[PDB]
RNA sequence: AUAUUGGCGAGAGACCGAUAGCGAACAAGUACAGUGAUGGAAAGAUGAAAAGAACUUUGAAAAGAGAGUGAAAAAGUACGUGAAAUUGUUGAAAGGGAAGGGCAUUUGAUCAGAC
RNA sequence: CGUGGAGGUCAGUGACGAAGCCUAGACCGUAAGGUCGGGUCGAACGGCCUCUAGUGCAGAUCUUGGUGGUAGUAGCAAAUAUUCAAAUGAGAACUUUGAAGACUGAAGUGGGGAAAGGUUCCACGUCAACAGCAGUUGGACGUGGGUUAGUCGAUCCUAAGAGAUGGGGAAGCUCCGUUUCAAAGGCCUGAUUUUAUGCAGGCCACCAUCGAAAGGGAAUCCGGUUAAGAUUCCGGAACCUGG
RNA sequence: AAACUUUCAACAACGGAUCUCUUGGUUCUCGCAUCGAUGAAGAACGCAGCGAAAUGCGAUACGUAAUGUGAAUUGCAGAAUUCCGUGAAUCAUCGAAUCUUUGAACGCACAUUGCGCCCCUUGGUAUUCCAGGGGGCAUGCCUGUUUGAGCGUCAU
């Protein structure tokens, strides 16, 4: 039992370093956002305030 | 060289067949030679290994020791002979995994099926 | 451990039904014990015994129905042979070998001969 | 939604029975590569979509 | 107010679970699945989407009956049983 | 479930999902040889079915619970 | 393979102030979305003059 | 198991653990625990907590009333045992294990193995053979795997 | 006699070698996203064998220091080899509003050949 | 000059250490580069004569991965507010109880529900990660328990509407239409005694079906009870439909 | 003089290149012809002595039967008819079966675990009310059978 306990503690280390709040937290960030890195700004209507 | 069109000399295929062989194929993959005495007695060179045979270790660090087979671990591709173990200072004793091709059978476990198998391979029984 | 089918084949219908209800009672009390203990290795043997008894009863009834329909046209569809749908729809050997009288007389009169050139 | 259908309640029951960590005797098997449950679900983390 | 305040009024549903394909693509007002085409008799698939055909084709499920046809063919669609003892 | 036995002659069983109240009453009378007053049922959040079977006052659920064999 | 480096859906975002004009994978929520595609200088794209 | 030469039985004597306390939910469990705490620090049978015990006659109505009392007391003891307020005292059988079997078969973790599923801890934290490195769980597995036992 | 990027069974190569080769060498059309049609990843290597560090001691503990297993922990489930950017410690040096370079020699340190 | 593979040769190098990597050491070439020593490492690799190519990077607002300076910096300032003792614990601005001061102010920071979520409810154990300070605490982590109906809803009815059949279009996937240009279906009396139900001897105008958890609609109240359930359980007292 | 900045060397970090590997891919050649109303492909929900997947299977549920082999499976438990055997086993083979709810999906309907009718049987005093068990009831078309319709029409 303590062997398998030490196994699980050594296995959760990299997830802990990526700061996931469990094995069910699997939020994936995109590489680039289109609304942040596309378009130009003119003299008319704009996209954000 | 090979001549048949059904044999393959492909390393990838041979390694996949060995590592995904089932249990009844692993039985024939784990075969062990006989001693010179049993060879001259029976007329057989090698046999598949069984769980109650008395063997001798002829290769490795434990070369020279004897004992009976205690387990034939077909999943781990190994065999475990009694009285060949590694001991610890807290009193533990783990068994050593040995390959059957580095052993010599000195005495068989003879029943009806093994007698039929030796007569099938063309040996003598008297 | 468990029942053996070659021993079950030497019994009759009410004997197999009695053995079925005994095994069902035993599986019930084993589930009662499993409520308190996680590992009970007899549950597997009792389940395989129940499946074996049911198999033997079904094959006895099906053999009786086959002897009852022996030889007749129009057997039931599960007692009929199942190859494939296309194989069931294809022509038989008789219908495939039906031949016109004109062709039959022609094949009688002039069949293909055997010959050699060499001499 | 406190007044649901049997289909929704059935999928909820399966998703409740699937919500467990890995059993510890599985880690002790020979050549075991499963180190965690990579399909674990949480109610506030990710949604089931009916 | 076309963005985040209007995202708060979002609590109905356009699609529910399908019965043929089980996907949540069944439009409740059209009474049609936008994925498998149910309740039409034919299953919906298009040649401009090859990745979707690859997602839903034969062999992506259990193949409860087709996986034994090759063995039954190789043995010759035999009937009956086997004999014992080689004797 | 233990509290209901010493409360209202009520045994608690897990039943098949395909069974209704008539079948539950008939099976309890067949299996344990008692008389049934009432059957209440629910479907649990883990997907099984649970029945509360209330017996009549000419019978004692404590006796059946001892026979079954968990008390 | 004749379809390698082409089994994806990507479009160029245009002339602007931040990024180069390579076609980029669209979508969301996977880590692949926003990455460059189809070029011989892109990771996962086709090679220059594929072998026939 | 499937062994034919085995005994299957329940113990009849119980032991109160006075260093444990937990308020129970069953009224019969509370009444029975009041009687058990009145009984003392010795092993007791469930028949001794009855009110019809001891017998003042031989008439079988006192037998019937004692059996009805036992039927209620089993329901009480089922919840008293669940919360570790009381433990059973075990039934033993003497049994012989061969020394050559003991010395032939081997343990992977010698000194560090213990039960961890037992409930009494004084069995479970015991070494039968200390200077050979065999624990109680390993000794009972050797006894079960021997045929010459 | 001809066709065959699907299905089943085989044999191969002056092909690729984990950012390559199929999107996928691994529970991959998976996880995740979208109302929906659809979109769609990352992720291989302790050791011959887990023999995966018993025991002592400091610490609330994670751990440290001894000890031990191993051919080797300069192989410790962060595990073959472990480059660069970037960082810490020690030693040497230079520095009155950048640093670096070319030609030439002084000073200090360091070094091969050879008679 | 250099790189990945191929044919030939050196009976080439190699566990007395191959390839790779590091090196204020040595030599050769105008150069591309080649060679030797030392350290690290542990299983393969070269010279020459020829064959072949997915064969040489500083740039492309290049692609993917990694890392800096800025910098212990900007900042962690909406919603009036906290304090004392004890207990627990290795450790308490933040946990628990007690003692005080305040706030929401019944168009509440109270008590219930509908959409939606799905176990978050409750108990026991318990702190690596998360709760932009902390944490012995938690909607976190591990293991379980919990939802009981003749009368409450759904189920039934129809609304705006949707939609088969009979027909008619369309190369076809399918389109129109909802009583239509169709031989469109039931009750029972019969007579009652192969006797059970064939005709009955009169009917039959309407044409499927789907569509409301806020419309229409048969019938239940009080008291008690749990860690968590109740117009459903228990005790008492009613009512409705069908037979 | 230190500190600080920069340069050079040794060691240690950060990071995962290079080298060596490979139960994978890719291309070429050869052989074969076998899905479904006797219910397919696909879907949902279940099932292991102790499993969430992958891989199997259907209330006989990681399987039953038959045939071969001949002593294992293995993390633990457990295997005398597991053992000189009519016999292990996530073994191989596979001809007998089982095959929940669905799906072309077939009594009607389906955002419902909704509503019928017929036949046999068992239990409630019951051809009429209620309940359990078993077996059935789609459409188009072909051949035949039976019962009919029409002054369409022939002989009486
Ligand atoms: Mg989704
Ligand atoms: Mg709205
Ligand atoms: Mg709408
Ligand atoms: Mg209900
Ligand atoms: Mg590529
Ligand atoms: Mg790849
Ligand atoms: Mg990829
Ligand atoms: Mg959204
Ligand atoms: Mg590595
Ligand atoms: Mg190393
Ligand atoms: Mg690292
Ligand atoms: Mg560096
Ligand atoms: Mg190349
Ligand atoms: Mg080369
Ligand atoms: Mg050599
Ligand atoms: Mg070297
Ligand atoms: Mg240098
Ligand atoms: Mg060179
Ligand atoms: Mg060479
Ligand atoms: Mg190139
Ligand atoms: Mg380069
Ligand atoms: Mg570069
Ligand atoms: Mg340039
Ligand atoms: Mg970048
Ligand atoms: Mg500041
Ligand atoms: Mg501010
Ligand atoms: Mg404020
Ligand atoms: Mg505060
Ligand atoms: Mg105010
Ligand atoms: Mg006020
Ligand atoms: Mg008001
Ligand atoms: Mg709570
Ligand atoms: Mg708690
Ligand atoms: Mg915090
Ligand atoms: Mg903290
Ligand atoms: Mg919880
Ligand atoms: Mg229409
Ligand atoms: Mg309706
Ligand atoms: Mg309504
Ligand atoms: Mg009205
Ligand atoms: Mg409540
Ligand atoms: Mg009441
Ligand atoms: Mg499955
Ligand atoms: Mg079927
Ligand atoms: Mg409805
Ligand atoms: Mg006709």
């Amino acid at each position: 039992r303590s062997k398998a306990d030490r196994m699980a503690k050594m296995e959760r280390r990299e997830r802990n370093r990526h700061a996931k709040q469990g094995e069910s937290d699997r939020h994936n960030a995109v590489s680039l956002s289109k609304h942040l890195f596309s378009g130009k700004r003119g003299v008319g209507k704009t996209d954000f305030r | 060289a090979k001549q048949s069109l059904d044999v393959s000399s492909d390393r990838r295929k041979a390694r996949k067949a060995y590592f995904t062989a089932p249990s009844s194929q692993r039985r024939v993959l784990l075969s062990a030679p006989l001693s010179k005495e049993l060879r001259a007695q029976y007329g057989i060179k090698a046999l598949p290994i069984r769980r109650d045979d008395e063997v001798l270790v002829v290769r490795g660090s434990k070369k020279g020791q004897e004992g009976k087979i205690s387990s034939v671990y077909r999943l781990k591709f190994a065999v475990q002979v009694d009285k060949v173990t590694k001991e610890k200072v807290n009193g533990a004793s783990v068994p050593i995994n040995l390959h059957p091709s580095k052993l010599v059978i000195t005495k068989l476990h003879l029943d009806k099926d093994r007698k039929a198998l030796i007569q099938r391979k063309g040996g003598k029984l008297e | 451990a468990g029942v053996k089918a070659y021993e079950l084949r030497t019994k009759s219908k009410e004997q197999l039904a009695s053995q079925l209800v005994d095994l069902k009672k035993e599986l019930a009390e084993l589930k009662v014990q499993k409520l308190s203990r996680p590992s009970l290795p007899k549950i597997k043997t009792v389940r395989k015994s129940i499946a074996c008894v049911l198999t033997v009863i079904n094959e006895q009834q099906r053999e009786a129905v086959r002897q009852l329909y022996k030889g007749k046209k129009y057997q039931p569809k599960d007692l009929r042979a199942k190859k494939t749908r296309a194989l069931r729809r294809a022509l038989t050997k008789f219908e495939a070998s039906q031949v016109t009288e004109k062709q039959r007389k022609k094949q009688i009169a002039f069949p293909q001969r055997k010959y050699a050139i060499k001499a | 939604a406190a007044q649901k259908s049997f289909r929704i309640k059935q999928k909820m029951a399966k998703a409740k029975k699937q919500n467990r960590p890995l059993p510890q005797w599985i880690r002790l098997r020979t050549n075991n590569t499963i180190r965690y449950n990579a399909k674990r679900r949480n109610w506030r983390r990710t949604k089931m979509n009916i | 107010g076309k963005g985040t305040p209007s995202f708060g009024k979002r609590h109905n549903k356009s699609h529910t679970l399908c019965n043929r394909c089980g996907r949540r693509s069944f439009h409740v007002q059209k009474k049609t699945c936008s994925s498998c085409g149910y309740p039409a008799a034919k299953t919906r698939s298009y040649n401009w989407g090859a990745k979707a055909k690859r997602r839903h084709t034969t062999g992506t499920g259990r193949m409860r009956y087709l996986k034994h046809v090759s063995r039954r063919f190789k043995n010759g669609f035999q009937t009956g049983s086997a004999s014992k003892a080689s004797a | 479930a233990m509290k209901k036995v010493e409360d209202g002659n009520i045994l608690v069983f897990q039943v098949s999902m395909k069974a209704n109240k008539y079948q539950i009453k008939k099976a309890v009378k067949e299996l344990y040889e008692v008389d049934v007053l009432k059957v209440n049922t629910l479907v649990r959040p883990n997907g099984t079915k649970k029945a509360y079977v209330r017996l009549t006052a000419d019978y004692d659920a404590l006796d059946i619970a001892n026979r079954i064999g968990y008390i | 393979s004749e379809k390698a480096g082409h089994q994806t859906s990507a479009e160029s975002w245009g002339t602007g102030r931040a990024v180069a004009r390579i076609p980029r994978v669209g979508g969301g929520g996977t880590g692949r979305s926003g990455q460059g595609a189809f070029g011989n200088m892109c990771r996962g794209g086709r090679m220059f003059a594929p072998t026939k | 198991s499937h062994k034919a030469g085995e005994l299957i039985a329940r113990p009849g004597a119980y032991v109160r653990d006075f260093a444990q306390t937990h308020i129970l939910k069953l009224k019969t469990s509370r009444q029975l625990l009041t009687k058990i705490d009145k009984q003392g620090v010795y092993p007791f049978k469930l028949s001794h907590l009855s009110s019809n015990f001891p017998f003042v006659h031989e008439n079988e109505e006192e037998l019937q009333s004692l059996k009805k009392d036992l039927k209620s007391f089993r329901l009480g003891m089922s919840e008293i045992s669940n919360n570790y307020l009381c433990v059973e005292s075990p039934i033993q059988i003497a049994r012989w294990v061969p020394w050559d079997h003991i010395l032939k078969a081997t343990n992977p973790n010698g000194n560090l193995s213990y039960d961890a599923t037992s409930t009494l801890t004084l069995p479970g934290h015991e070494l039968p053979l200390p200077k050979l490195g065999v624990s109680a769980i390993k000794l009972k597995s050797l006894m079960n795997s021997t045929k010459e036992s």
